[PDB]
């Protein structure tokens, strides 16, 4: 089973550290705070069954905040058609993506 | 086997299986686990004897690949989830490396290869330790890992593991290989149970450890390591034999005993989700389990086996081990049957 | 999903602020003392929007302000700060325990001819109040409604009705 | 499975609400089971070691009546306690959603069909 | 770059949500030369 | 104690020594008032931007400015 | 290797004898690869030509197990007109027993083999028809 | 996600294939236990860094410490078998089976 | 890159020393060594001090690791608990060695 | 091919794996094991971890590998084909994999992993006058109480595990 000596005697030993959103030393933000700060509020005290069932688009979005696999996707089809018109030579790239622009500060 | 350091490892052992039960976090969970299997392993070399160090040595091998694959799932779980609370996981592979991780911990076939060996190698106070203690984390871990458990795995196991521990326990007649092969299949019998409602596992979990624990005190009592010895011990004690062929008849699930109330109640709870052909199979081997305990007391109580001569020296002087506990956990583990619904307080 | 909205260039295009690390690091403590309200504007809508493309115009107002300090160095006391730059400059670590001549060379030439007080130690490390006048955004984070908590028990605890009812139990 | 239930004060044998129940009497025919359970475990212990079964260790027997009757009291009390608490929220959920739960028109016998196969 | 590829929006976020999020390198630096992704993504640690 | 002392110390000196040194980073510490004063030097650095929160309109202990008298500032460390 | 249960139980009952015959043949042969694989882990072979000799032999025995009980299930369901009666799957588990008999080079075998198979040929079909559910599910 | 986490995941398949089916004596099952440990080191050390939890830090080199404890204890049993049959060797290891 | 240039650099030089010392006097012409220590032909003794006091060397290095962040934890807020965890770390090494002391350890090999 | 450099340090780490996978000799499987861990630091260190890798470099490889060979060298006294047909199995299947990920950029083992080059997941901030992962470190003795408590109680056991164990008796 699972005791719960800590919220017995009111001991903190490692909540700290269970969640990526908790408090950290100088308040360093992670990635995915923000994501994860909603996906909680989200799904705080309604029971897992409703939280996988209701609260699926912030989980969702978390997710792919942690593995970014659609901008991976995303990314990868915009290269592979670059490097296609490149073969095919129909379009050119600016100079502002080449290192010659005289960047902005 | 200094008393101070044999106390302090015994509550190293006690700290580390309590720090995995109380924990909210899986580091602290690996960290109980890594502590428990540390310090029990100077328990399973108490003799100093090579047969010691072969038990210890596959039983060290067993359980660090199953905490390498512990590791596995839980970082697995953080690169899915980012975050660490004991909970249902976020993964099917976290899932399927954890069953089985715990299947392994747990002596579960087809993981369970260690467990008739082991137990065969170490002294009866180390194989109580192992078949009663060691257990009870892993429990606690299956028990909070529930929602995101793979139903056929660990179906698979828990059918596997019975089937395999009666037709293992069906042979041997070694004491020791026998206790294992029951755990083993009484192992299986409590994890079938527990996607459903782990009220019962808990309770059966609990019936196993008092009954094993009267088992090998009686064990260790009677210094009887083989089916030959045990069969011996009726001209010492004739209370004693009565009491192994009562607490064996317990063992089978034999009504009005202890033992008929967990796997009946199981089968309680597994007509209500409709499945019917499961608790008729494992019921079949608790049949075969029931054979071998037959066999068991008829070797030992139900006959009367030709013993040596120097008996009677051994008339002469009473039992003078330190028998503790032994009639209170016989006593629970017989006459528990009309105070089963008790297991209300495990919920 | 939905389209990112993005500003334009015509929103980001202001002059700059075209000066290397000591140029900044010379005079700081002036800079925090004397164009610090805008910068208190800018950074308050920053961390209170959490979003740059609703504070990108004030950041404009601090891209002004922080020229109209320069141009106040250049015409005044330019030579001193010079002086306070290259020396500082020097240095790879950019200590500014090693240029400390220079250093009240520039701050009595700034308080003769124009009178910038240089901080003292723990002025600048303590947390100050801003009057703006935006609107406080009521959902900064872009948060649909929580779900709705599932009801709590309620009325005495009864006893049980006809006891346990485990197959032949009445107690 | 009830896994939300105590969450909220985990830890607690015997609740505060537990309190509220009529507790058990002292006649209580599991109670008295449970100390004939300890009778018969004092019983075992003077058995196992050679002794007079009925004469030796009067406040050795004594002590495991009044040790098991403790305990089985108050784990009595938590029984009823987590049956109180089942009905309760058996009953609680049943009037909270009565859309699940119709009521059903108890026809009478007069014209419901029950079909007759004879035995000969 | 791209106007005869089917089933594409131009500035689809893949992000449910409208708040903002912070970019990546590789949604920053990544359509530039090499030698630009090199001193960006690894010129701090490789610097000596 | 007062012979074992000097047995201890003519038996094993660097033992007896490693025990007082260790005796004395114990109980050190605790006797010595200027510990408080690292905790207010530990506690006063600024790592992070001491970010400024919103003028309701009543906090008179909040300044304006820097260079406003009103709140803490850090002259002890400058005087110690 | 749960797909081709599907693929077996999407054929109709004693309609096409082929597929069901590939499909049982498959099963066969997977169920006889487990074996042989886990006789060659516990049991060490005394080299590597007798073991795939009796990885071969396990596999190809157990092939024709299933390749014969499904033949033989299927031309009793078509010789009798009804794909939902157990009896064509209690002649394919005798036909698979009596084959299974014939490879052990026994009888006695042979006859056990068919009493047990065909009754579980015979229950499998009751579990198809009756939908019994042996992985049930958590459902209260 | 990256590809180097794929590549972690491939080599601790590779320690567990080289794990399961030795044939020399137990120094080659630590060391393969040794490759298990260095891969979930670097796995675990890359996703901290990756998605910069900064508490986190504390798991690899408690990840290490323990089992490294642990580790050593191995060695121990080793010198045991070092000091009992001569050679290290899994089959000499058929003592337990009758 | 320049630390790995660096590193390469010094192992190509290393390799280039390694080859004249292997190869280079390989030019001469000298003789063939045909060749027909204490160890006779017994097998090496297993001196179990050294294995415990490699495997003491294990355990202190590991905690040692453990010990090691005490510079960069200097400047955090919670000192008391600071001082009271490595006081107390370094107790336990104590305790560690003393325990090594006793039972037998530091004997026959001091 | 220089900004996939931790791939393709992370190719030459499943590599040393498999320099020890086939296990010939412990000694061999030792030192391919030592390389292994030198390109795993590698590939931490181009991370940003410096402390990490330090860590992995002073305790893995030069604190407690050393103990290990110490203990080889004990016993496996001085003076194969299925450990050669293993290497080259391994070697088809990483070259099978390098392949799939330098054609494909996209490949299905048990999830769905992508062949792109790791440099898009960095971040551009700037943690200030600090390393992020050196006070993650430093916080260990101002948040970690039952963490470093449970360390010292199970390195003080594991002491006495080695105490009595290997006493013999």
């Amino acid at each position: 089973p699972f005791f719960d000596v800590q919220k017995k005697l009111g001991v903190d030993l490692d909540h700290w550290m269970t969640i990526q959103s908790a408090e950290q030393p100088h308040r360093i933000p992670a990635r995915c705070h923000a994501f994860e700060k909603e996906w909680i509020e989200c799904a705080h005290g309604i029971g897992s069954i409703r939280a996988e069932k209701e609260c699926k688009i912030e989980f969702e979005d978390f997710r792919e905040c942690l593995l970014r696999q659609k901008t991976m996707k995303r990314l990868n089809a915009i290269k592979r058609q670059r490097d296609k018109l490149i073969k095919e030579g129909k379009y050119t790239p600016p100079p502002h993506h080449s290192g010659q622009e005289d960047l902005r500060p | 086997m200094n008393p101070i350091i044999l106390i302090i490892i015994l509550m190293t052992v006690m700290l580390g299986t309590i720090i995995v039960m109380i924990s909210t976090h899986w580091l602290l969970i690996w960290i109980g686990f890594e502590m428990n299997m540390l310090a029990i392993i100077p328990i399973m070399m108490k003799k100093h004897n090579p047969r010691a160090t072969e038990a210890s040595t596959k039983y060290f091998l067993t359980q660090s690949t199953a905490s390498m694959l512990l590791m596995m799932a839980i970082i697995i779980n953080l690169m899915f989830s980012g975050q660490w609370t004991v909970m249902k996981l976020f993964n099917p592979m976290a899932s399927m490396l954890m069953t089985m991780a715990l299947a392994m911990k747990l002596g579960m076939a087809p993981f369970h290869f260690w467990v008739p060996e082991v137990t065969q190698g170490i002294p009866l106070s180390s194989g109580l330790i192992l078949l009663t203690w060691q257990k009870l984390a892993p429990m606690s871990v299956l028990y909070q890992i529930l929602p995101s458990i793979n139903l056929d795995l660990i179906l698979t196991l828990s059918i596997l593991s019975i089937t395999i521990g009666g037709w293992g326990g069906l042979n041997q007649t070694q004491l020791r290989k026998i206790m294992a092969y029951s755990s083993i299949a009484h192992m299986g019998w409590m994890t079938a149970v527990l996607l459903y409602n782990p009220t019962m596992t808990l309770l059966n979990l609990i019936i196993y450890i008092i009954m094993t624990s009267t088992m090998f005190t009686l064990f260790m009592a009677n210094s009887t390591t083989t089916t030959l010895s045990l069969s011996h011990t009726w001209n010492k004690a004739p209370i004693m034999t009565i009491l192994v062929l009562i607490t064996l008849l317990s063992m089978g699930g034999l009504p009005p005993l202890s033992g008929f109330m967990p796997k009946w109640m199981i089968i309680q709870e597994m007509t209500k989700n409709d499945s019917i052909i499961l608790p008729t199979l494992m019921a079949i081997t608790a049949l075969l389990n029931l054979y071998f305990y037959m066999r068991l007391t008829y070797s030992t109580a139900l006959t009367m086996f030709p013993s040596t001569n120097n008996m009677k020296m051994k008339w002469q002087f009473p039992t003078t081990k330190r028998m503790t506990l032994l009639p209170t956990m016989t006593v629970l583990s017989t006459m528990l049957l009309p105070l089963t619904p008790i297991l209300s307080i495990l919920e | 999903p939905g389209i990112v909205e993005l500003p334009s260039l015509e929103d980001l295009k202001v002059q700059e602020v075209k000066v290397s690390s000591s140029v900044l690091k010379a005079a700081a403590h002036h800079y925090g003392a004397q164009c610090d309200k805008p910068n208190k504007e800018f950074m308050l809508c920053r961390w209170e929007e959490k979003d740059p493309r609703r504070c990108l115009e004030e950041g404009k107002l601090v891209n002004q302000c922080a020229l109209e300090f320069f141009r106040q160095i250049k015409r005044h006391c330019a030579e001193p700060f010079t002086e306070y730059w290259t020396c500082i400059d020097y240095s790879g670590l950019q200590l500014f325990r090693r240029c400390r001549k220079e250093q009240a060379q520039f701050d009595k030439c700034v308080l003769d001819k124009l009178g910038w007080v240089r901080p003292d130690l723990g002025e600048l490390s303590k947390v100050t109040k801003v009057k703006t006048d935006r609107p406080l955004p009521e959902n900064p984070y872009h948060s649909r409604a929580r779900p709705e908590p599932n009801p709590e028990v309620e009325g005495d605890l009864k006893p049980a009705r006809h006891g346990s009812r485990l197959f032949f139990w009445t107690m | 499975m009830m896994t939300g239930r105590q969450a909220r004060a985990p830890l607690q044998f015997l609740p505060d609400e537990a309190r509220s129940l009529p507790p058990p009497k002292l006649t209580d025919p599991r109670l008295a089971y449970i100390g004939f359970l300890g009778y018969c475990s004092g019983l075992i212990d003077n058995a196992i070691r050679r002794r007079p079964v009925l004469s030796a260790g009067l406040h050795r027997q004594f002590l495991y009546i009044t040790s098991f009757v403790f305990v089985g009291y108050y784990l009595l009390k938590r029984q009823d306690y987590m049956y109180a608490v089942r009905d309760h929220d058996m009953f609680s959920y049943i009037k909270s959603h009565p859309e699940d739960f119709p009521e059903k028109d108890k026809k009478t016998y007069r014209e419901v069909f029950e079909e007759f196969h004879p035995v000969r | 770059i791209m106007k005869d590829v089917p089933g594409w929006k131009v500035g689809e976020s893949v992000f449910h949500t409208t708040r903002w999020v912070t970019p990546m390198m590789g949604e920053l630096y990544g359509l530039r030369t090499g030698e630009e992704i090199l001193s960006s993504t690894y010129g701090f640690i490789w610097y000596t | 104690v007062a012979a074992f002392l000097k047995n201890v110390w003519a038996k094993e000196p660097v033992l007896v020594a490693s025990f007082a040194i260790a005796g004395l980073a114990v109980i050190l510490p605790t006797l010595s008032p200027y510990t408080k004063y690292s905790l207010m030097i530990n506690r006063a650095t600024p790592y992070n931007y001491p970010v400024p929160l919103r003028d309701d309109g009543n906090m008179p202990d909040v300044p304006s400015h820097p260079q406003d008298p009103q709140g803490p500032s850090l002259e002890w460390l400058k005087r110690l | 290797a749960k797909t081709l249960l599907h693929q077996y139980w999407d054929i109709p009952e004693g309609t096409e004898c082929h597929r069901k015959t590939y499909a049982a043949t498959s099963i066969g042969g997977a169920s006889g690869l487990v074996v042989s694989a886990y006789s060659v882990a516990l049991k060490t072979p005394t080299s590597f030509l007798e073991g795939v000799a009796r990885t071969g032999r396990y596999t190809f025995t157990a092939a024709a197990i299933g390749a014969i009980f499904g033949l033989t299930s299927c031309i009793s369901a078509q010789v009798r007109e009804k794909p939902d009666d157990p009896l064509n799957y209690l002649i394919g588990g005798c036909a698979g027993g009596l084959t299974l008999g014939a490879r052990t080079r026994s009888y006695g075998i042979g006859a056990a083999a068919c009493a047990y198979m065909g009754l579980t040929a015979a229950l499998v079909k009751m579990g198809q028809l009756e939908g019994w559910k042996v992985f049930a599910e958590p459902k209260v | 996600m990256s590809l180097v986490y794929m590549n972690i995941m491939m080599a601790f398949t590779v320690s567990l294939t080289g794990l399961l089916m030795y044939r020399s004596h137990l120094m080659s099952s630590l060391l393969c236990l040794e490759g298990m440990m260095l891969s979930l080191f670097i796995l675990a050390t890359l996703m901290i860094l990756n998605s910069h939890f900064t508490l986190a830090s504390m798991m690899p080199i408690i990840l290490l410490v323990f089992a490294a404890c642990e580790a050593a204890l191995g060695l121990s049993l080793l010198v045991m078998v070092s000091n009992t049959y001569g050679t290290d060797y899994v089959q000499n290891l058929n003592l337990l089976q009758c | 890159m320049n630390l790995m240039i660096t590193l390469l650099t010094n192992f190509t030089l290393a390799t280039l020393l390694v080859t004249i010392a292997f190869w280079l006097p390989q030019l001469n012409v000298y003789s063939e060594k045909t060749s027909p220590d204490p160890m006779g032909s017994a097998r090496l003794p297993f001196s179990m001090k050294f294995f415990l006091v490699a495997i003491t060397f294990l355990l202190f290095d590991l905690e040692i690791a453990l010990l090691l962040p005490l510079p960069w934890a200097s400047q955090t807020t919670n000192l008391n608990t600071m001082l009271t965890m490595a006081l107390l770390l370094i107790f336990l090494l104590a305790v560690s060695l003393a325990y090594e002391w006793t039972q037998k350890g530091l004997e026959w090999t001091e | 091919m220089m900004t996939y450099i931790v791939f393709i340090l992370s190719i030459i780490f499943v590599m040393g794996f498999v320099g020890f996978s086939s296990k010939p000799s412990p000694i061999y499987g030792g030192l391919g094991l030592i390389v292994s861990g030198g390109v795993g630091c590698g590939i931490v260190l181009n991370f940003g971890g410096s402390f990490l890798g330090l860590m992995v470099f002073l305790i893995y490889l030069g604190g407690m590998m050393v103990v290990f060979g110490y203990t080889t060298a004990m016993a496996t006294e001085q003076y194969n084909k299925v450990v050669l047909g293993t290497f080259i199995t391994g070697l088809l299947m990483e070259f099978l994999m390098v392949y799939y990920v330098l054609k494909d950029k996209e490949v299905e083992i048990v999830f769905k992993f992508n062949g792109m080059g790791d440099w898009v997941i960095y971040d551009t901030g700037d943690s200030g006058f600090f390393s992020e992962e050196a006070m993650g470190i430093a916080a260990l003795y101002s948040y970690g109480t039952w963490l470093v408590i449970v360390t010292g109680w199970s390195l003080l056991i594991g002491v006495v595990v080695i105490m009595e164990i290997t006493r013999g008796n």
